[PDB]
């Protein structure tokens, strides 16, 4: 299949939950909360987070 | 829907709450999504009206455009709000919320 | 007065990229998610036709001018909490200016 | 401040293979700006567009930053 | 081992020993990982985040 219709592979950045020992950085995700609401929330729906 | 698809050109902007474990890559590639928009498509790319050219989108036609640009935020904790700074951060909360 | 003009390039992208992909500046009237903007100086909020803005909008009935707009701008949602803009705005002065600026040289 | 995901991506942009890649797609691009003047391009069935050399140019600097970027955020 | 010798004395280790120091384990065990989790992800963690505001 063309590499177009694909989609170019997403490289992989070193996340630091990624790892067997790693934990969210909390921090972080309050931070993208943030984000979300004052950017994306005006078009996308979070339904399942109560 | 119906009011949805209406505001986003015919779009349906799906539910953020799983998008993490409802794609391949994961906090990879919802990264690479909001950063991956160049200014010009690519040479030859006849781009549908009302559409945007992002290289990591299946197909390279997405109906969302670039809406991550530098310090459109200002975090209360002081970080700078650069847009790949916004983007590591929405993505690791939407990591959260889907697990 | 609270108002420079800054520069009609630098306004052009910055409509281009955040305002653009909604909004349409030349004559007529090519409505998109937002209404096009052609004569929207001076003209009321709410006003152009073809366009089914929100009750809010209408309601506030706000005359535009460089000194509304700029503080439109600075929070749509603020502004008016029932306009169905999706923008948060811009946070800095000097680029409302230039994107304001642009906006004469292009709505007139 | 200015995007740390652009500032590598000029940085990465301007080194050997940073610039033999921009190239090949400089060299693609030029190429079609050619056949879109030409006599009927609207009909041909055969229009050369220039995404596989945007994909390898752009491959290139993921590999190049991905391990990177992460480190100049917070 | 002589170290077995002193407290089984060549006999195995009855069932009533045996699920009382699994009760034993079972709650040491934890706090030693809980710690352990806890200390190596410092900063990440929302109590360090609470600090921190
Ligand atoms: C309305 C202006 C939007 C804003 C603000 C954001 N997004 Fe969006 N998003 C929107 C549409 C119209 C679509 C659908 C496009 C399609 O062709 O399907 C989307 C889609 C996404 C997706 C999923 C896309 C996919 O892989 O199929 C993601 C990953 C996404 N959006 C994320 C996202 C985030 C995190 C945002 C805030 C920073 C955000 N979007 C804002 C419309 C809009
Ligand atoms: C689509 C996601 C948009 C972007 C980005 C921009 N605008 Fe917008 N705008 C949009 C909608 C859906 C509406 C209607 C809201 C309502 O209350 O009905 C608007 C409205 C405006 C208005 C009011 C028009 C009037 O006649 O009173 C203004 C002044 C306006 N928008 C300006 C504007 C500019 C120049 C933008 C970039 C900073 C911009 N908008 C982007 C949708 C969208």
């Amino acid at each position: 299949m063309t590499a177009a219709e694909h989609g170019l592979h997403a490289p992989a950045y070193a996340w630091s939950h990624n790892g067997p020992f790693e934990t969210f950085d909390h921090a972080s995700i309050r931070r993208g909360y943030q984000v979300y609401r004052e950017v994306c929330a005006a078009c996308h729906s979070l339904d399942r987070v109560a | 829907e119906q009011a949805a698809r209406a505001a986003n050109q015919g779009a349906l902007p799906p539910d953020l709450s799983l998008i993490v474990k409802a794609r391949h890559g994961g906090c990879d590639y919802i990264f690479s999504l909001l950063t991956g928009y160049p200014d010009e498509p690519p040479a030859g790319v006849a781009l549908p009206p009302g559409s945007n050219y992002n290289p990591y989108f299946p197909g390279g036609s997405i109906a969302m455009a670039r809406v991550l640009f530098d310090d459109m935020v200002e975090y209360e904790d002081g970080t700078p709000a650069t847009t790949s700074q916004m983007a590591k951060d929405v993505t690791t909360f939407l990591n959260w919320c889907a697990e | 007065t609270e108002f420079k003009a800054g520069s009609a390039k630098k306004g052009a992208t910055l409509f281009k990229t955040r305002c653009l992909q909604c909004h349409t500046v030349e004559k007529g009237g090519p409505h998109k998610v937002g209404p096009n903007l052609h004569g929207i100086f001076g003209r009321h909020s709410g006003q152009a036709e073809g366009y089914s803005y929100t009750d809010a909008n209408i309601k506030k009935n706000v005359l535009w001018d460089e000194n509304n707009m700029s503080e439109y701008l600075t929070n749509p949602k603020k502004y008016i909490p029932g306009t169905k803009m999706a923008f948060g705005g811009l946070k800095k002065e000097k680029d409302r200016n230039d994107l304001i600026t642009y906006l004469k040289k292009a709505c007139e | 401040d200015t995007d740390q995901l652009e500032d590598l991506r000029e940085h990465f942009k301007n080194t050997e293979e940073g610039k033999a890649l921009v190239h090949h797609y400089e060299e693609c691009a030029e190429r079609v700006k050619i056949q879109q003047q030409q006599p009927g391009y609207a009909d041909l069935e055969h229009k050369e567009d220039c995404v596989e050399e945007f994909f390898h140019l752009q491959h290139y600097l993921d590999t190049a930053t991905a391990p990177r970027l992460f480190d100049k955020l917070k | 081992s002589s170290l077995y010798k002193t407290f089984f004395k060549r006999n195995a280790v009855f069932v009533g020993t045996i699920f009382a120091g699994a009760f034993v384990f079972q709650t040491v065990f934890d706090t030693a990982i809980t710690s352990w989790y806890e200390n190596h992800n410092k900063g990440k963690l929302w109590k360090d985040v609470k600090a921190k505001i």
